[PDB]
């Protein structure tokens, strides 16, 4: 039904600073995830980091509070080249 | 100016290259060849092809390899000319089935007497798909084998290795598609996406023409170990686990980068490489371009001339 990896994807707790991300468990092992995030329609080069592919969370800090935010998490897996999942927050 | 077709055939070919065709392969053309007339519409391809207007009525040969090398026996001539101008063909399709079993080694005979390269990428069954479906799929691959020039064989028994516990069917199925669909794109690109250190169309004929048997192995990596760490899970993977890499005819390496990669990781894939690989055989080293890319590897591995 849903062609990504992750295939869900949500804030899990929400500061205005930071964020608490998570999405699901992979059918399929992934070797490491890449995370980036910027402002929803922004010039500046997106921000992004690694989480060991056994994570299903991660958190991302130093947030701009009431600032619009587009997250990206692709999985990286050695078995596909699946297409990443996304979401925007607020806070 | 090269001319790449992928055919999809039967039902599990037309599903894997219905997923290439979606998640995108750049600068190829993909065809679905199959008998069930009904899910030949039920997919966009693009390029729909059943095999037997008559030795079928638009139904599906069931199981079925007997007539299904029989019904693709009956248009040899709608496969040709769906083929003509190709140089290079990838025959996807699910092995141990009927349609695909018996019209794959048909498809792969007529590009070969076009003189298209023919590399089939196809799928042994799994557990739960019984011994019957999987003793179907060893008389494929051995009649397969005699009209291709490469012929990649992977096991979907080794994806349960990296198959979760509780995933379902449709899991364990969409899995396949992705490990065919890697095999064409990790040859492919070298001829699409090329990179600083390229393949060309000529140097894959040489690693690939009538060189029979051939197994493949994937990795990722990032961070500052990226290309030690990828070439140590492609070498190792399980999908090549029964093969003396050092006992390949050839060997095609295909790193996947964008931009930042450096003079020394390229050593890296190389030496590791030709450390497991025999001095005689044809070893083939070059790069694909991802621009978006960055900080991450991919490497990709094809042992040719195992048989
Ligand atoms: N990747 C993939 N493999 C499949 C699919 N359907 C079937 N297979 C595999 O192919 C074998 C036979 O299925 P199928 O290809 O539909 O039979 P056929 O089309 O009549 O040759 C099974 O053992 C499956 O393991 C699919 O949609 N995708």
């Amino acid at each position: 039904s849903v062609s990504s990896v992750p295939t869900k994807l949500e804030v899990v707790a929400a500061t205005p600073t930071s964020l608490l991300i998570s999405w699901d468990a992979p059918a399929v092992t992934v070797s490491y995830y890449r995370i980036t995030y910027g402002e929803t329609g922004g010039n500046s080069p997106v921000q992004e980091f690694t989480v060991p592919g056994s994570k299903s969370t991660a958190t991302i800090s130093g947030l701009s509070p009431g600032v619009d935010y587009t997250i990206t998490v692709y999985a990286r897996s050695a078995y596909h080249r699946r297409s990443p999942i996304s979401i925007n927050y607020r806070t | 100016m090269a001319v790449i077709k992928v055919i999809g055939v039967g039902g599990g070919g037309g599903n894997a290259v219905e997923h290439m065709v979606r998640e995108r392969i750049e600068g190829v053309e993909f065809f679905a060849v199959n008998t069930d007339a009904q899910a030949l519409r039920k997919t966009a391809v693009g390029q729909t092809i059943q095999i037997g207007s008559g030795i079928t009525k638009g139904l599906g040969a069931g199981a079925n390899p007997e007539v299904g090398r029989n019904a693709a026996d009956e248009d040899r001539e709608a496969l040709r000319a769906a083929l003509d101008g190709a140089d290079m063909v990838f025959i996807a399709a699910g092995m141990g089935g009927g349609t695909g079993t018996g019209a794959a080694p048909v498809v792969a005979e007529v590009a070969k007497d076009l003189g298209i390269l023919t590399v089939a990428v196809v799928t042994k069954p799994f557990n739960f798909e019984g011994k019957k479906r999987m003793a179907f799929a060893e008389q494929g691959i051995t009649e397969l084998s005699k009209h291709v020039d490469s012929l990649i064989t992977i096991p979907n028994d080794k994806l349960l290795k990296v198959l979760g516990r509780g995933i379902s069917l449709l899991d364990a199925f969409g899995a396949a598609n992705d490990v065919l669909k890697g095999a064409v794109q990790g040859i492919a690109e070298l001829i699409t996406r090329p990179g600083l250190m390229n393949v060309d169309f000529a140097d894959v004929r040489t690693v690939m023409s009538e060189m029979g048997y051939a197994m493949m192995g994937s990795g990722v990596a990032s961070g500052e170990d990226r290309a030690e760490e990828a070439a140590e899970m492609a070498i190792s993977s399980p999908l090549l686990e029964d093969i003396d890499l050092s006992g390949a005819r050839g060997v095609l390496v295909n790193i996947t980068a964008g931009f930042d990669l450096r003079l020394d990781e390229f050593e890296t894939v190389g030496n590791t490489i030709r450390a497991f690989a025999s001095d005689n055989a044809t070893v083939v080293i070059g790069t694909s371009l991802d621009p978006d890319m960055n900080d991450e590897l991919r490497v990709t591995v094809v042992a040719t001339g195992i048989g």
